């Protein structure tokens, strides 16, 4: 903003929301494949316990 | 349809757009960056 006009700068933001949502959206992908197995373990362990 | 209506300069037509600088889009006339209408401006030396 600071040194451009709004028409330019609403597609400037908005190019860097399209790739920091994609950041998001690959993280909560990987934490809930990644907690599946977590789980998959503590039924493991729960079953020996 | 809103109609509005002035005269301005030659070097000054293309300051008539949707977020422009310059003493006529910056304090006298200043359109919107919602801008959904159409800019018409002809040559008017013949008469005015």
């Amino acid at each position: 903003l600071s040194r451009l006009d709004p028409p330019e700068a609403e597609v400037q933001i908005d190019r860097l929301i399209t790739g920091r949502l994609q950041s998001l959206q690959t993280y909560v992908t990987q934490q809930l494949i990644r907690a599946a197995e977590i789980r998959a373990s503590a039924n493991l362990a729960a079953t020996k316990m | 349809v809103y109609a509005d209506s002035f005269v301005i300069r030659g070097n000054e037509v293309s300051q008539i757009a949707p977020g422009q600088t310059g003493n006529i889009a910056d304090y006298n006339y200043k359109l919107p960056d919602d801008f959904t209408g159409c800019v018409i401006a002809w040559n008017s030396n013949k008469l005015d």
